[PDB]
RNA sequence: CAGCUUUACAGAUCAAUGGCGGAGGGAGGUCAACAUCAAGAACUGUGGGCGCCUAUAGAACUUAUAACGAACAUGGUUCUUGCCUUUUACCAGAACCAUCCGGGUGUUGUCUCCAUAGAAACAGGUAAAGCUGUAUUUUUU
């Protein structure tokens, strides 16, 4: 019991602070932020994540001499063979430290480290979920880019608290070689932009949510950090938080102890570059340029912090490194930033109610936790829990429920508004983060976030845990929601296995890759053919590897990648036909607006929609969409008024469901459509379950006409196309751009303060294949390319399905308009709907399809 | 020099405890860095009621417990 | 909110019936109109009565009660 | 000139070479050596002539040495890059499957070499000893022969008691 | 700054004993302290200078009036001497 | 402008106790001989020196990765190309061993420059070096 906890201990890098006192503070809650620190890619978020735990831990076990010195990051949340080869990090593979503040208030702080790229959102998704605080990371340079805005976006919604890293001022300082005064400005511009892309909160360096940093180098301070450690000597303590007000925007300051008149007089250089940017530049320089020694005395002088003898003889970017960690000290002052932040707990009751419906919590009666994403943190696997109320001890007797069935089980509870306990799991192992090992603990506690060892056998994806003791307790229970994983899949990987022998091996990967990667639909499909919609192309890659590699072991074929391509019509629907073997439907694609809302109480709905896309009354009635694919349904015949038996809709809509699920064409979901129920032709002998049965059937089928009739449409996603190229080689990308099919510019940003046009497009997701790459390759090193599907936008394939002309060659791809028919088939053919080399697409029923639509 | 984060109990019945053994209620209305509140007028603790609106001293403040939760 | 400053401010522009109690002494108060403003609580206050508390009236002319020995105002 | 490269040209062409009996060497045995800042710059810019290797990490996509073992072992190549025998036999016999039919799937990406390396694992099926390569950031700079220093050259320009070192220095 | 005040705000959280110049003890979780130490405290006792005590809920206490605050044993620990 | 330690000291008594060790050099050289080599060193063992350093040796796990060496040539067996046929000699790719060419680390010696006490401090004084420092509601008017 002991001796086991013992030796895990002893296997584990030991902490400056002492770990017990961090426990005790976790078993107290509001000691405890929980943060993701998250932004674009290579923000250095992980490098900062690394600095954290280098000033937590003494001495770390695989830190080399290299990294010490400050050659390479030592990104110490990297983990996994794959993410330290590949240069990403990929999963969410966080930290737990306690952190003094500037006024050292300890504080136990749950880091998650994001991944930036892109088409890892599903893990920043995770992260958003789990911590009520976030620090955006941006690259100064890079600046805030169109990824970082649907970040911030997208962390209002969850929602959580927003400090801001502007990282890598160093770039500005020796890459740009910005002037100070040109530096602040730069500075300006970003603050501005993030205000812009936040809708209520204003952020700035005073009121502590900007946090200046160089990971690089090492370094973060804010304004008041910086203040405390450099700015009590010169100024008396009253007048400490004027001064630090004073510092930032449009301020100045002459020689005046101690005023500080706004403007002005000859020599300009704001208060901010007066006693900020240009000391930093300052340093830098002498850091870099000056003579040693006179750099020593300066550092004595002006700093009062010592350059040591063995530190003297080293090289510059490491001396600088030394230099700047020696002046800014181990980082408090983002502690301080980030709490100053975290309101806090106004906030985590609205974000509690998103996660998982607004209602009333219990404390003593139950506990319940969001188990939040499967890892594979020491080999096996954990479950990333975070525990929202009670205290969950280790080998307690627990429910569960991955969040598939979530809003099941809410229906159920309201419906009912015996003790049936569905799964249920034996917690083996509790422990902390992080990195590189699992501090075990015998306690989780409300608020903090865990590993756990016994949770995985259950769920699948998201999940939620209890552990209630009563009807009332379970009355009042709720449950968390699956994650708005922001991205979506799109992206195709269809699998075989080299030995179909060993399939089985492969299935239990797969199961594994579902849990481990939470961003990955897993179909299995009818003939054989496993499906794996991506993310996109590097996380495909990503999962790929962790299968080919670990998980599986075994060789494993793949497709050139495909999409999903989902139903949709042009026209609206011109003729209603029931079938037998009694009801007919038809539908109008819904506006484009309304469809834009749906992606981002029956009154209310009705006022909502005529806020949207100017519907009537009768249409506010009619409505009751589902699925959020979406399309919707519309109950607008004369007789249904009168009648009650077009009411009793929640049996009817079954087949609504099914249909919207898998459309005609594609046997691929439908989207963007406004069904309508012309008629409903039932007959007098009901046999209820009988009649509820053929509507499931029919209604299908109803879709599928309306379909066919409203000239219908494979939609082709579209990547929305990130590209931070050279400014002179802009061309060059137009080019490409033009080469491909899909492909479109629609804008082309300029980067304050660099050389990078920041030039933001679309390209559908088939056209995609590798296209960063060809990027890459083309502009020479330069316009990093992202990929990504945050919105959900689809587009026509560019022509008419329902052709059997169609195109010329098998083996190349095809021209725009053959091209709309010839994805249809193909995908028919994978589904295995048509059987033969050569074959055609066709809707009965009926009458031979109303006699060709009457010639 | 930080302002006495009594914004929890603003527009609440608060039971200030008060110099020598007294007491005082009433709806806190206000209050600044010193620690004076101002507050819309209750009884002195059987029970008598004086003013319309009150504002009690800093220093005379032995607590302020919430009367209301 | 109403700063106590500020509610000072508006006594004072009234002119309205003050009742003071005095810091560690309870069997005494004040009865007056409030004249005065300072920037502690001090202030001066003409037309002022003293009063036994119940555990009447007494005389009493124009007075400022010191600042540190104030308790309650009213107005 | 006395003027650029001033703080060599006394010692640079020596037999050792010279900088050989100073505190910017170990010694006359010549194992270690030390500089100051000016020299190496002096040095730095002497070499450049020579040596203008182009080092924003990007440049070498694809070029990287692990890009290149996995070339050779995809049997793929690059235009610029080489070429070798396959290093596993190169025995296909595909026999067009329910699975990677023509009429199963859709040749819309070209698919060339150039890809199967830069994502071994995707666009390769069965890719034996294929080491995982680099996905890196892109670069902002400015290198310059000119008077002046420390200014925006060919950047987009936005749209609008003494501080702690205040005349020790000028910037 | 005062580290006895750094010690009271990091107590923040835990139940903390508290007694006055009147001689009234309390025992609480501390809501907030500042530098001044003007306590808040939660789910609190209070026991009168002659015995008897008397439960409540949010108690505010100025520190002007605060004689002695006791912290639970644990804070000895860490992280605020060094 | 106050205090404490740390050196130079004056002349102490002189304990006293500390510290200083009862004294053993610091450099380097295309000087050697000897081991031991990715750095790691976790965790354990067993030493000195106090829940912990410093040495050792033992595997674990690390990633090696790019660089004991920002270096790269050559052998051999086997497998596979290919000259082809045969000998060398090779083409061009694998696997496992080996070969040089260089490399550090400490152990020691030896050879040329730089040094240099045989003790010092207590009680404070002198000189310098290092850290801590104004009453009107919450601390001491
Ligand atoms: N010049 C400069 N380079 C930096 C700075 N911070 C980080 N970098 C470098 O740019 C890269 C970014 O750091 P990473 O830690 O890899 O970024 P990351 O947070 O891991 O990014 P994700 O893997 O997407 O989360 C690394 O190669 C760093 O060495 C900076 O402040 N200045």
């Amino acid at each position: 019991e002991h001796t086991i906890f013992t030796q895990l201990k002893k296997n584990i890098p030991k902490t400056r602070y002492n770990r017990d006192y961090m426990l005790s503070m976790a078993n107290i809650p509001e000691r405890i932020i929980n943060v993701g620190v998250i932004g674009p890619l290579h923000s250095g978020k992980t490098s900062l994540m690394d600095l954290l735990v280098i000033d937590s831990h003494k001495r770390i076990p695989d830190m080399s001499k290299n990294v010490e010195l400050g050659w390479k990051p030592l990104r110490y949340l990297d983990n996994l063979k794959q993410e330290i080869d590949r240069g990403l990090s990929i999963k969410l593979n966080g930290s737990t430290l306690l952190c003094t503040d500037l006024e050292s208030k300890s504080r136990m702080i749950n880091f998650l480290d994001a991944p930036g790229h892109v088409n890892f959102m599903d893990e920043t998704a995770v992260a958003l979920a789990a911590s009520d605080l976030v620090l955006i990371v941006i690259d100064v340079v890079e600046g805030v880019t169109f990824v970082v805005e649907q970040l911030i976006k997208q962390s209002i919604k969850n929602n959580v608290a927003m400090c801001f890293v502007i990282n890598k001022l160093d770039r500005l300082i020796l890459d740009l070689k910005l002037p100070p005064m040109d530096a602040y400005l730069k500075l300006n511009h970003i603050i501005a932009n993030i205000n812009s892309f936040t809708k209520g909160n204003v952020f700035s360096p005073i009121d502590n949510n900007i946090i200046f940093a160089s990971t690089k180098l090492g370094f973060t301070f804010t304004i008041k950090e910086f203040v405390s450690y450099y700015y009590a000597h010169s100024i008396p303590s009253s007048k400490i938080d004027d001064f630090t007000t004073r510092l930032w925007g449009s301020v100045y300051y002459h020689k005046g102890n101690f005023r500080t008149k706004p403007f002005e007089n000859v020599e300009k250089y704001p208060t901010f570059v007066e006693f900020i940017l240009i000391p930093l530049y300052k340093i830098f320089s002498y850091a870099l340029s000056m003579e040693k020694d006179k750099l020593k005395n300066l550092l004595r002088s002006n700093f009062r912090v010592n350059l040591s003898q063995e530190a003297l003889q080293y090289d510059p970017q490491p001396f600088l490194k030394h230099v700047l960690q020696l002046i800014f000290r181990q980082q408090t002052g983002l502690v301080d930033a980030i709490t100053r932040c975290y309101q806090p707990f106004e906030l985590f009751d609205n974000k509690t109610a998103h996660l998982s419906i607004p209602g009333k919590s219990t404390p003593e009666g139950t506990l319940w936790a969001h188990v939040l994403k499967t890892v594979d943190y020491g080999g096996a696997e954990w479950s990333l829990v975070r525990i929202y109320s009670g205290l969950l001890k280790r080998g307690d007797t627990v429910r569960i429920l991955d969040t598939s069935q979530s809003e099941s089980r809410q229906k159920r509870q309201l419906h009912d508004i015996s003790k049936t306990e569905t799964p249920s799991c034996e917690v083996e192992e509790i422990g902390l983060l992080g990195g590189r090992y699992v501090y075990p603990v015998h306690e989780a506690h409300k608020g903090q976030i865990v590993l756990i060892k016994g949770i995985s056998s259950a769920y699948i994806k998201s999940a939620t845990l209890y552990s209630v003791k009563s009807k009332e307790d379970m009355k009042q229970l709720k449950f968390f929601k699956p994650l708005d994983y922001i991205t979506e899949a799109v992206f195709k990987i269809v699998l075989q296995p080299l030995l179909p022998r060993e399939l089985p091996k492969l299935l239990d990967a797969l199961n594994k890759i579902s849990k481990y990667y939470p961003g990955v639909i897993i179909k299995v499909e009818e003939s054989g053919e496993h499906v794996i919609l991506g993310n996109g192309e590097l996380y495909m890659d990503c999962l790929l590897y962790d299968l080919r590699a670990s998980y599986a072991k075994i060789e494993i074929k793949i497709s050139d990648p495909l999409t999903v391509f989902s139903e949709s019509c042009s026209n609206e629907s011109f003729a209603s036909i029931p079938v037998s073997n009694s009801i007919s439907v038809a539908a109008e694609p819904m506006d484009s607006k309304m469809i834009q809302d749906l992606s981002r109480p029956r009154k209310l709905s009705k006022i909502l929609r005529t806020e949207y896309g100017w519907d009537s009354l009768a249409s506010r009635n009619v409505w009751s969409f589902y699925n959020g694919n979406v399309l919707i349904n519309d109950t607008l015949p004369d007789e249904i008024s009168p009648e009650l038996l077009s009411k009793y809709k929640e049996q009817i809509i079954q087949g609504f469901y099914w249909a919207v699920k898998e459309g005609p064409l594609a046997e691929e979901p439908i989207y963007g459509v406004q069904y309508k129920l012309l008629s409903i032709s039932v007959p007098s002998d009901v046999n209820i379950d009988v009649m509820k049965s053929q509507i499931i059937p029919l209604m299908k089928k109803a879709c599928y006409v309306g379909l066919l009739t409203a000239i219908p449409i494979l939609l082709e996603p579209i990547y929305e196309v990130d590209i931070t190229v050279h400014a002179p080689l802009l061309p060059i990308v137009e080019e490409l751009m033009k080469k491909r099919r899909g492909s479109r510019i629609y804008k082309t940003i300029k980067v304050a303060g660099t050389p990078l046009l920041e030039v933001r497009g679309q390209v559908p997701v088939i056209e995609s294949a590798g296209f960063e790459t060809d990027l890459r390759l083309s502009t020479n090193g330069l316009g990093m390319c992202q990929l990504y599907f945050w919105h959900k936008i689809w587009r026509k394939v560019p022509g008419d399905v329902l052709d059997k002309d169609a195109f010329i060659p098998k083996l190349k791809p095809a021209p725009i308009n053959s091209l709309s028919r010839d994805f249809v088939m193909k995908t028919r053919r994978r589904k295995g709907i048509s059987t033969g080399g050569f074959m055609s697409n066709d809707g009965p029923t009926l009458e031979k399809y109303i006699s060709a639509e009457l010639y | 020099v930080s302002t006495p984060e009594l914004k929890k109990y603003m527009d609440k019945k608060i039971l200030l405890n008060i110099n020598g053994s007294r007491k005082v209620a009433g709806i806190l209305r206000g209050y600044d860095i010193f620690l004076n509140v101002v507050l819309d007028d209750a009884m002195e603790i059987n029970n008598h009621q004086l003013g319309l609106q009150t504002v009690i001293r800093g220093n005379s403040i032995i607590s302020l417990e919430a009367l209301d939760a | 909110m109403v700063p106590p400053i500020n509610c000072i401010f508006n006594f004072l522009q009234q002119q309205t019936p003050v009742t003071i109690w005095l810091f560690e002494q309870i069997g005494i108060r004040i009865k007056g109109k409030i004249v005065g403003f300072d920037e502690f609580m001090n202030v001066v206050i003409d037309e002022a009565v003293e009063i036994p508390v119940n555990s009447k009236g007494t005389p009493l002319g124009k007075i400022l009660l010191k600042g540190d020995n104030i308790t309650l105002i009213t107005s | 000139d006395s003027q650029d490269d001033e703080y060599v040209k006394d010692w640079l062409y020596d037999s050792r070479p010279l900088e050989e009996d100073s505190k910017k060497v170990n010694g006359t045995s010549y194992k270690k050596w030390s500089f100051d800042l000016p020299e190496m710059s002096n040095l730095y810019r002497l070499s450049t002539p020579l040596r203008d290797e182009v080092t924003d990490k990007n440049y070498y996509y694809l070029f990287d040495k692990k890009s290149f073992f996995n070339g050779k072992a995809l049997n793929n190549a690059i235009p610029g890059g080489p070429k070798f025998e396959p290093l596993y036999p190169r025995e296909e016999e595909e026999d067009y499957n329910e699975f990677n039919s023509i009429d199963r799937v859709i040749f819309r990406v070209p698919i060339r070499s150039e890809y199967k390396v830069a994502f071994p694992h995707l666009y390769n099926s069965r890719p034996r000893s294929v080491r995982i390569p680099w996905y890196n950031n892109p670069v902002s700079c400015i290198i310059q022969n000119d008077e002046e220093y420390d200014t925006p050259a060919l950047f987009f320009d936005p749209s609008l008691f003494a501080p702690l070192l205040a005349e020790e220095e000028e910037l | 700054n005062g580290i006895p005040v750094k010690l009271l705000n990091e107590a923040q959280g835990h139940i903390v004993s508290l007694e006055l110049t009147t001689g009234a003890t309390y025992r609480g979780k501390l809501v907030e302290s500042e530098d001044s130490m003007n306590v808040q405290l939660r789910d609190v006792i209070a026991t009168e200078p002659q015995g008897a005590v008397t439960h409540m809920d949010q108690i505010f206490v100025r520190g002007s009036q605060i004689k002695f605050i006791v912290v639970p044993d644990l804070l000895k620990n860490a992280p605020l001497f060094k």
